[PDB]
């Protein structure tokens, strides 16, 4: 399975200028595009090698779409402040996430188009790509406007067609990196925490995609509720890192084993301190 | 490839 | 509306080895709104050449950003990340700990 996902953020800044609009686009866990409305003469810009050869008409087209979205989001933010009777003195944030998920045959599993305001659900295109869920009575104003204008039909056309087709094209153009797993490089660290306990931490570094499973066992028994897990974080080079830690009685370290599961590992790895 | 449509909330 | 305070992680791109060039990262995540102040410090002093990833967000709508700078660690140089956010009354300082 693969996905393409866009993330839009528009933020008003009363008394410090007009709202700022940022867009990023991902295929799976790999960013490929950005746009920042604060840039002087802003452009859609490549962030992955496999869109750098798309050509100037493509990039002009994406840039045109982002500029229109940035200007429109200024209107939307103003409308929302009016729906809610909010003060012009406060800053507010509009977010949108949209995209498509594909199955192993390249068919569309699910399309998305969800919006948030002030950090919480505002309105969402339903799974059927034909109706809306409004989070409150303000979002119901938007819903009636979008129903009258057949907004859902336009999104469905994009989600079932353009989104699927271009995701498949990006996957083929970038297959050498997008369709290749990078196995995690692993080690265990050890830190006493008192006279009688010690931290064992299992590290996974340099892996792609981000999905990974790190577990600790005591004499073979899973230690699920005693394992502290950090959220998977970016290394900065397109790969990821994660650690999982357990606090154990001093002198009992030898009972514990770390287990690592990743697409890049044909067999799970076991580590011990 | 980004969504081409445009409609205010 | 509801504001969420950033989780802060300070770490290197690769396992640190004294004298070998590397990248120092400060990853902030889980915060709202998106306005945030992140500086990398060397021995208490703000580092100048620091860049960051393009603003994005997670399924719960909270934001995340990676700040980073090229650096060559040494045995004695200390590094930290200083973060301020509307949810923070004073800046939070998290030290880089290579032995973690």
């Amino acid at each position: 399975s693969h996905s393409m996902r866009y993330f839009y953020t528009a933020v008003s800044r009363p008394g410090r200028g007009e709202p700022r609009f940022i867009a990023v686009g991902y295929v799976d866990d790999t960013q490929f595009v950005r746009f920042d409305s604060d840039a002087a003469s802003p452009r859609g810009e490549p962030r992955a090698p496999w869109v750098e050869q798309e050509g100037p008409e493509y990039w002009d087209r994406e840039t045109q779409k982002y500029k229109r979205q940035a200007q429109a989001d200024r209107v939307s933010l103003r409308n929302l402040r009016g729906y809610y009777n909010q003060s012009e003195a406060g800053s507010h944030t509009l977010q949108r996430m949209y995209g498509c998920d594909l199955g192993p045959d390249g068919r569309l599993l699910r399309g998305y188009d969800q919006s948030a305001y002030d950090g919480k659900d505002y309105i969402a295109l339903n799974e059927d790509l034909r109706s809306w869920t409004a989070a409150d009575t303000a979002a119901q104003i938007t819903q009636r406007k979008w129903e009258a204008a057949r907004e859902a039909e336009q999104w469905r056309a994009y989600l079932e067609g353009t989104c699927v087709e271009w995701l498949r094209r990006y996957l083929e153009n970038g297959k050498e990196t997008l369709q290749r797993a990078e196995h995690p490089k692993t080690h265990v660290t050890h830190h006493p925490v008192s006279d009688h306990e010690a931290t064992l931490r299992c590290w996974a570094l340099g892996f792609y995609p981000a999905e990974i499973t790190l577990t600790w066992q005591r004499d073979g028994e899973d230690q699920t509720q005693d394992t502290e897990l950090v959220e998977t974080r970016p290394a900065g080079d397109g790969t990821f890192q994660k650690w999982a830690a357990v606090v154990v009685p001093s002198g009992e370290e030898q009972r514990y084993t770390c287990h690592v599961q990743h697409e890049g590992l044909p067999e799970p790895l076991t580590l011990r301190w | 490839r980004a969504f081409p449509g445009l409609r205010y909330v | 509306a509801i504001q969420r305070t950033p989780k802060i992680q300070v770490y290197s791109r690769h396992p640190a080895e004294n004298g070998k060039s590397n990248f120092l990262n400060c990853y902030v995540s889980g915060f709202h709104p998106s306005d945030i102040e992140v500086d990398l410090l060397k021995n208490g002093e703000r580092i100048e050449k620091v860049e960051h990833s393009d603003l994005s967000f997670s399924g719960d709508w909270s934001f995340y950003l990676l700040y980073y700078t090229e650096f060559t660690p040494t045995e004695k140089d200390e590094y930290a990340c200083r973060v301020n956010h509307v949810t923070l009354s004073q800046p939070k300082i998290v030290k880089w700990d290579r032995d973690m």
